[PDB]
C-alpha cells in the first residue's frame, strides 16, 4: 500500500530498473567439446575400422 | 478508521451469467482466469465486478477491468458460458476460461459512462476523451456497481 | 527484516502485497532422492544438483 | 452503389436484419448518432435507412454509411442492432443508439456465394453477390431461397 | 519423404471447410478480416494464401497481431484455412473466413508449436511465454525444425 | 523367384524373404548402411542409388554397388530386402538392410510414369522403353515411390 | 551445437550423415561392473571397464 489511508495501484509506474533482463537457465547437454576436433581439408570423410581380429 | 476498496477486501458476492438473454454454448476461443490482468497469483486490482467483466490487459489472461476505454473490441467485453465465477476478483477461478458473446448480464465498476480511461485501481472514469463507445445499457447514468445488461 | 522475508517467500497474501515466489518457482526434484536416503544426505545431494543444472 | 432512398423496408423480417435473436458475434457499443447521408433525408430529423447499412466513423459517432462497391480491400459491415432479441433500430437526431455488427443470419438469393452482405449502401440482406467470388462452398448446402450466415 | 527427394514448396491444405452458426466468440465462424472498405474478388476470381496470428476486434472482424506494447485482444490466435480458395491452407481478407489450427504449410518466419504469442513488435511465434497463462491456440501439425506455417 | 504374387512392403511369402539362403543371403540382426536410408531422412537424395543395388561389405557395412555404361545385367541385379520408405531416397525407413538378389520389391523414381529405362547416372528411371531395358517383372508403373515387384 | 549432440548420440542408428557410438558398438557385458542396487556403486565399477578394451 502507498497510503498510510488504504489504496493500491499496481498498474502505474516509474523509475524500471532490471526489465527484459530474465533469463531461463539450461542445463548441459553437448557431446561437440567432449570428443576431439581438429580442422581437415576435403568435402566428405572415409574412415577405415578393424573388425574382430581372429583368436585362438 | 481505514477502510480497503477492491484487491480482495470488498464482497460482491455472486450473481448469475446465463440469467437474461440468449444463452451460447462451450467453445474455444477464451482465455486464462488468474488474480492480475498481466499480473500473476496475489497481485490483482478488482473492481465491484462479481460475476461478469474483465478485460485483458497484456496476455490472453482475464481478471477485472483495465484496458483502454476508448476503443473496446475483442468481441463484447466478454462473458462466461456455462460456469459461474465463484470469487468476486471479477473473475479468478484458476482454469481456462471458455468465453461466449451471446447477450448476457454482466457487473459494471466505476462511476459514470465508460469512455474515459482506467483508474488502476480496477475502474472506470471520465478521461479526455468523450462520445467514446459505451457498454451495455445506454441512455441511462451508470453508477460504480450497476447491473447492465448487453 | 523479519516480516520481509517471510511475506516474500509466502506467509498468506490477501492479493494486496508482493507475489509468492516461493510458490511460482521449480517443483520437488525426485531424482536427488536416491530411494530410502538420509535428510543430512538430501542437503549435500541437491547442492551439487542445482550446479548440473547451471544456476549459480 | 451509393443506392437506397430513404428507409427501409420489411420483407420476410427486417429486424436483426431479418428474424434470428442474438447470435453470433456482437459487440454492443452504443455512441451518438449524426444524419444519414446517401439516400434521402440526408438532413433534417431521421436518417437514411432504418435497419440497413450503418457505418462507424473514427470518432465512434454512427450515421448511414459512407462507402460503397470498393474491391480488392479488406471487409467492414456494420449494423445498428438495439439490445433486445428480435429488435433492431436505426438512427435518429441525438441519442445514445446501441449498435452492432454482423453475427446475424441473412437471407442470400441466387445461385452464387454469399462472402457478406451488399456492398452498397443500405439493406438488411445479401443480394445474388456476382460482386463476390462464386468459388469454392461458403456456407454449405447452397440453393435459392437459403438462409446464409453471416 | 519419398524416394529422389522429400518435401519442397508449399503444401495442400484442407479446403472448404464450412464453420457456420457458431455462438461464441470463435474465428471459426463466417466472419471477415478488415482493414476498411468492402471486401473482396469479383466473380470467378480466386483467393490467395495468407498464413500468420490474427486477433479478434470489435464486432465479428479478425485483423493481424501488432505489438506487445499495445493491449491483447479478442480470444484465442489462429492461422486461416480455405474456403474460398481453391489452393491450399490460406484465405484472402474480406471474406468468410473459417481457421483453424491447420494452416499446412506455407512457410513463414519462426515456428507455431506449443501455442503461439505475439511479439514486442508484431511478429508471429510459438510459446512458451506465460507459464501461468494460457494463449492463442495453435497446436501445429509435425513439422519442426524447419520454416514453414505460424 | 519367378511366382507373380508381389505387391506390399514386406511380403512374408517364399523369395520374398529368405533370413538365409533362397537367392540372397539376410542376417539375424542385419548390417546398417553408411550408403542409403539408415535412419530417418526428412530430406537428401543420400549419394547415388535409390533403386537397390547394393552389397553388403565387411563387419557391419553395406555399401555401392553399380552397373558399367553401356551394359545392364541379364542376370539377376542385386536389391534389398523389401520395406517401406518414410525417408527421402533409400530402401529402408530407417532400418538396417541387407541384400538380395530379385524377388524383393523396391522404389522406383524418375520423370516418367511408363516402362522402366536404364540410366548411367547410376540409378535406373522410370521413362518409356524403345532402346533401354526395363526393370522389375512387372514393370514400372510408379508414381514415384510406388511398390514395383522386381 | 545441441543438433549435432543429439545426432551424435542417438538417431535410430546413424553412420550415413555422424557417427553415432551405438551404431558402431560391440559388445557389451553388464557382468564386469557386478551388479548393484545404488547407483554409485555402477558408476564406481564403470570407470575401470575402457582400460579392460585397452583405452584410457
Amino acid at each position: 500500500m502507498s497510503q498510510l489511508s488504504n489504496q493500491e495501484k499496481e498498474y502505474l509506474i516509474s523509475k524500471a530498473l532490471e526489465t527484459e533482463e530474465g533469463r531461463v537457465a539450461l542445463a548441459q547437454a553437448m557431446a561437440n567439446p567432449i570428443r576431439v576436433s581438429l580442422d581437415y581439408q576435403g568435402v566428405g570423410r572415409k574412415l577405415l575400422v578393424v573388425d574382430p581380429l581372429p583368436q585362438g | 478508521p481505514y477502510v480497503r476498496l477492491g484487491y480482495e477486501g470488498i464482497l460482491n458476492g455472486a450473481h448469475d451469467i446465463d440469467v437474461a438473454g440468449l444463452n451460447g454454448v462451450e467453445q474455444l476461443a477464451g482465455k486464462f482466469a488468474t488474480i492480475g490482468a498481466n499480473g500473476v497469483k496475489l497481485a490483482g486490482d478488482n473492481g465491484t465486478n462479481a460475476v461478469g467483466l474483465f478485460r485483458e490487459d497484456l496476455g490472453d489472461m482475464v481478471n477485472a477491468s483495465e484496458k483502454a476505454s476508448f476503443y473496446f473490441r475483442g468481441g463484447e467485453y466478454y462473458v462466461n458460458i456455462s460456469r459461474t465465477s465463484l470469487t468476486a476478483a471479477g473473475i479468478a477461478a484458476g482454469d481456462e476460461i471458455t468465453c461466449d458473446a451471446d447477450g448476457k448480464m454482466i457487473k459494471f465498476t466505476g462511476t459514470g459512462k465508460a469512455l474515459g480511461v482506467v483508474t488502476h485501481v480496477g475502474e472506470y472514469r471520465a478521461g479526455n476523451m468523450y462520445e467514446k463507445a459505451t457498454q451495455g445499457v445506454t441512455d441511462t447514468d451508470t453508477f460504480i456497481g450497476f447491473i447492465m445488461y448487453v | 527484516v523479519i516480516d520481509r522475508a517471510q511475506q516474500r517467500a509466502k506467509a498468506d497474501i490477501m492479493a494486496v502485497e508482493d507475489a509468492e515466489i516461493f510458490s511460482l518457482l521449480e517443483g520437488a526434484a525426485t531424482a536427488v532422492n536416491a530411494v530410502t536416503i538420509s535428510s543430512g544426505g538430501l542437503q549435500r545431494a541437491a547442492l551439487t544438483k542445482a550446479f548440473q543444472e547451471v544456476e549459480k
